[PDB]
């Protein structure tokens, strides 16, 4: 079991947990946007949430496969796309100013 | 002997409509399957349709919706109608027996084929004119300007085959087919045999007998 | 052969439930005459191939034994009902022999196994150590290694719960809708034909 | 479905000698293949069925080999009636069957040039306001010709087309027709009209040529 | 003595294809079978042995089978540099070991088609007294193809010749040369010179020219 | 690397005389047998001689009392004399070494062959010309013309064979004259043609003709 087969197999259940996250946040969105109500927006608040959350935990877990060992440039940029950090680099104080 | 004879190909109109038939003889016509396979030089022979002993029909997803099969048992009959025709579906279309020997399936007799050609272009009929001879002689018939394909030639009504090269046709820059049938025979036999070329254009319905003279000067 | 009773066809293909392709049901036919003509000219069934006979010569062969199998999976899934196939359905889920004989019916069923925010209860095995030997069916939940730490039963990173579900939905597209697949394998052993068509 | 592929493309034989055609399946279909063979302007006829069983009235040379993926057809001596596309048919997936792309086997025989002739265009034509003039190579061996066309020792390009017989079931052998189309205008005022052929049988240049008004 | 007949005289194929090329004996040699492969320009390259064993360093697609007076080189897989001519050889009677005629395996590829380049004399040849003018078509499929000579638009006849390379081993191709020979003394009464080549890759002829005097 | 080297073939009188060599490298010359295997486009292979490592030869009988195999396993060395050449000896003429395994005998090594032509006619050595490369173009073409020789073959290769890749070298055509008339190309990139000298190297063994000539965009 190398990293880029641990990999591959983690954006095997990444993809198919996303697809349906993702679809359900999309037609939360498409619910408010042509339908517009306060039960409509909160519904696509509540999955947008929960989208992004799942983002989150899903970029923490992806952290832990070193890109460096990964050879399958198709992996490798999936995994890239996971494992963003950006403004989380910074303090809490420094992110929350 | 099994005998399979295939009508009702021509010109059509894309989006038009139009039914094939096949006609059998030489064998008990409701005990086996019936099929239709057509050919294309692009992509060889291929599967259109199939229709059994129990009234059950099969299709390709690409023909499934635009063609029905069917039989007429009574008529040793078989028919393909075709709905919303496409270029790409010009070809060769052939009837075909299917049998079995045990489990393996086959296709045991075939019948000669009825070309379809799916154009928004018009009908033109043939110009026929004789290739005059002038030891061995060589003389023929030149069938000039038609549309669409086949044209079928023969040589004194069938009597005459050993020799006979009738060419493939040629596409003119005009976008109409032109093609030659010439034959080979004794040049003592000039004199001695009237040579008629039969050319025949269904999608015109022209059938013209031509004769071919040695020309005077 | 004395056989009246006709196979139990409709019992199959008209049922109210299916199973999840990864337990995927099985029911015995025998003893039967079977009546293939109200499974011709159907307009509902969007895939019928046979493999080893021909569905035109079904009414004129007698079998030892008939199976039906039957589930749900996603329309882009039903080219893997087949020998020879790869794919997380007949590699992890519902696997026929390189010399199948039978039939594969499919059809399209987004009008009773989809639900406007998801029908979860289809579920399809995405991990498994190895492929299934045909036929072979399983059925457990133990959680997937995927690394070198054991995973005591818990999910977790390189952890995975095995199934996963479908969840359709009406507006999904075609691809992704769920589809009632029916595999009818015929079975031919050293033992008298127990299911014969109407002309046998 | 299941994809049928063919080898070799094609192929040059020699009367007598023993022809060997494959065809794979994309996966197993045990015995599960015919074979089908192909003359010009003709239906396809069954060879062979269920991989090695010769149907009945085809000849004992063709002979069909094979089981689960690669199969093989075999002509013992080839005959020049053999000159055919010969196609491979899995039966084992219904109603989906499906073809291979086809072999073509060609006849390799001796060299032989061609017979030349030319033909003025008829009268009957020339009222029309178009003259064809034609030159017929006959039975010749190998396909390789050449033909030019001269108009007063003009030599001409751009107004000729070709054709080319298939290979001749008896004696394998080719015939070519150029067909030189020009307007009736241009037709008559000009006098001498050649075809220059030239071909591996022949030891030089070979030219058929008639003058417009003579005989 | 042992005459050796192989079977196809040649055959075409694609990358990755099955070829199968047989021998036969005139006489039994039991397993006494060599066989050699030839590029164009090189010598025979020993392939197998004894009628099955592959020689050391031969790649494993290449396998030999038979026994008796009939055998079989099989190419698994054929790859673009196996374009070449393969000979059989009976090493049952010595010294006076025969030769097979030759199988040719051609390369069947996707149509190219020519790049087209044209030459003028150069002056030293102009200063012997004679015109060469060259036109290159280069790296097409498949073979057929044709070159027409213009000189002030008049189309040459019996003043140029053609040559054609062997298959490429890389890229599966061909290139051709047409030479046309002119006498410095007509070289130097015209000024336009083109070549106009047809190949089925181009959907339009395609001209190279140049004036005399100009670059 | 086993190596073997053909020498001495070309032009030769009828009834007159040759002798070939071949040179040997890489194994132990005296413990293998040698053979001389001659090829023609109409007769294909076919066996011309044999020498054991016993002193033993032997001939077809086409060619008994004409030509005599020898070797000098001193210098790695085998020899074909030649003697009462007729116009059908045309050929090219391999040296090959004999191996066996078990009792299964074969040709494992072959050299590159050397043409002998047997004609009355007058050996010519080649012109060599420019084919310069169009001002106008990216892909450019540039070549030599090697015109009126005799007998076959000359050979090419440009700039001392450091370029290879994209060379086509035509085979040669016989002109009505009866000399033979050949043509070497070369395409390289367009840019190159101000950044890269182009020489070709021709040469004609039969009539001692060496010739380098630069190829120059005009
Ligand atoms: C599933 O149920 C349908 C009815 O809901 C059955 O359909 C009938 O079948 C008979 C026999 O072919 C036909 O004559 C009727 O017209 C059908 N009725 C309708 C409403 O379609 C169907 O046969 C059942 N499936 C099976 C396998 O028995
Ligand atoms: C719009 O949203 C409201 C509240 O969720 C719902 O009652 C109503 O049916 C929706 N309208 C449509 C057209 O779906
Ligand atoms: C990279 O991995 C994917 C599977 O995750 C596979 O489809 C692809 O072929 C691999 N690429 C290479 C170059 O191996
Ligand atoms: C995210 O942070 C970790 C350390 O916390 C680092 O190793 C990783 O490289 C970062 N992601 C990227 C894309 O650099
Ligand atoms: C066949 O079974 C039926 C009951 O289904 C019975 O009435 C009949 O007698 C049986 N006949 C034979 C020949 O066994
Ligand atoms: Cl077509
Ligand atoms: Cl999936
Ligand atoms: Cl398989
Ligand atoms: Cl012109």
């Amino acid at each position: 079991s190398t990293i880029e087969e641990q990999a591959k197999t983690f954006l095997d259940k990444f993809n198919h947990e996303a697809e349906d996250l993702f679809y359900q946040s999309s037609l939360a969105s498409w619910n408010y946007n042509t339908n517009i109500t306060e039960e409509n927006v909160q519904n696509m608040n509540n999955a947008g949430d929960k989208w992004s959350a799942f983002l989150k935990e899903q970029s923490t877990l992806a952290q832990m496969y070193p890109l460096q060992e990964i050879q399958n440039l198709t992996v490798k940029l999936q995994l890239q796309a996971l494992q963003q950090n950006g403004s989380s680099v910074l303090s809490e104080d420094k992110s929350k100013r | 002997q099994v005998q399979l004879v295939e009508s009702g190909g021509g010109l059509v109109q894309p989006g038009g409509s139009l039914r094939l038939s096949c006609a059998a003889s030489g064998f008990t016509f409701s005990s086996y399957d019936m099929h239709w396979v057509r050919q294309t030089t692009g992509k060889g022979l291929e599967w259109v349709s199939t229709i059994g002993t129990a009234g059950d029909t099969y299709y390709p997803d690409s023909v499934k919706g635009r063609f029905t099969i069917s039989r007429e048992d009574a008529k040793n009959s078989l028919y393909l109608q075709m709905n919303s025709l496409r270029a790409g579906d010009t070809a060769v279309y052939y009837c075909a027996r299917g049998d079995s020997s045990g489990y393996y399936y086959y296709f045991d007799y075939w019948g000669q084929g009825t070309l379809l050609t799916v154009s928004s272009a018009s009908t033109k009929g043939p110009s026929v004119f004789p290739l005059a001879p002038s030891g061995t002689a060589a003389l023929g018939c030149l069938v000039k300007d038609y549309f669409p394909e086949p044209v079928t030639v023969s040589w004194n009504s069938g009597a005459l085959t050993s020799g006979v090269h009738t060419f493939p046709a040629v596409l003119q820059s005009s976008g109409l087919y032109s093609l030659s049938s010439v034959v080979t025979v004794p040049s003592s036999s000039l004199g001695t045999q009237t040579y008629i070329c039969n050319v025949n254009h269904k999608p015109s319905n022209t059938k013209v007998d031509k004769k071919v003279e040695p020309k005077a000067c | 052969p004395n056989i009246t009773n006709l196979c139990p066809f409709g019992e199959v293909f008209n049922a109210t439930r299916f199973a999840s392709v990864y337990a995927w049901n099985r029911k015995r036919i025998s003893n039967c005459v079977a009546d293939y003509s109200v499974l011709y000219n159907s307009a509902s069934f969007s895939t019928f191939k046979c493999y080893g006979v021909s569905p035109t010569k079904l009414n004129d062969l007698c079998f030892t034994n008939v199976y039906a199998d039957s589930f749900v999976i996603r329309g882009d899934e039903v080219r893997q009902i087949a020998p020879g196939q790869t794919g997380n359905i007949a590699d992890y889920n519902y696997k026929l022999p390189d010399d199948f004989t039978g039939c594969v019916i499919a059809w399209n069923s987004n009008n009773l196994d989809s639900k406007v925010g998801g029908n979860y209860n289809y579920l399809y095995r995405l991990f498994r150590k190895s492929n299934l030997k045909p036929f072979e069916r399983d059925i457990s939940t133990e959680i997937y290694q995927a690394g070198s730490t054991p995973c005591n039963g818990v999910k977790g990173f390189n952890c995975y719960f095995p199934l996963q579900s479908y969840g359709f939905q009406p507006t999904y597209g075609v691809g992704y809708q769920p589809y009632r697949v029916v595999v009818l394998s015929f079975e031919l052993l050293h033992a008298p034909a127990t299911v014969c068509g109407p002309k046998k | 479905d299941i994809q049928m592929t063919q080898s070799p493309s094609s192929l040059s034989a020699a009367v007598g000698d023993r022809v060997t055609i494959t065809c794979r399946a994309s996966q197993s279909i045990g015995s599960y293949l015919n074979w089908y063979q192909q003359k010009p302007g003709k239906a396809p006829k069954l060879l062979i069925y269920a991989a090695s069983s010769l149907q009945s009235g085809v000849p004992s040379r063709f002979s069909g080999s094979g089981s689960g993926t690669d199969f093989t057809l075999t002509i013992s001596s080839l005959q020049p009636e053999d000159f055919a596309i010969y196609y491979c048919q899995q039966s084992y997936v219904s109603p989906t069957y499906t073809f291979g792309p086809g072999t073509k086997v060609d006849i390799k025989r001796t060299v032989a040039a061609p017979s030349v002739f030319i033909f003025p265009p008829s009268d009957e034509q020339l009222k029309s306001g178009t003259a064809s003039v034609v030159c017929l190579l006959n039975n010749f061996y190998p396909r390789e010709a050449k033909v030019q066309w001269k108009v007063d020792n003009a030599l001409q390009s751009g107004n000729s087309q070709e054709s080319v017989t298939e290979q001749d079931s008896k004696d394998s052998t080719y015939s070519l027709s150029s067909t030189l189309t020009l307007s009736k205008a241009d037709y008559e005022k000009h006098k001498v009209y050649a075809c220059e052929v030239t071909h591996q049988g022949l030891s030089s240049p070979v030219t058929k040529s008639f003058n417009r008004g003579e005989c």
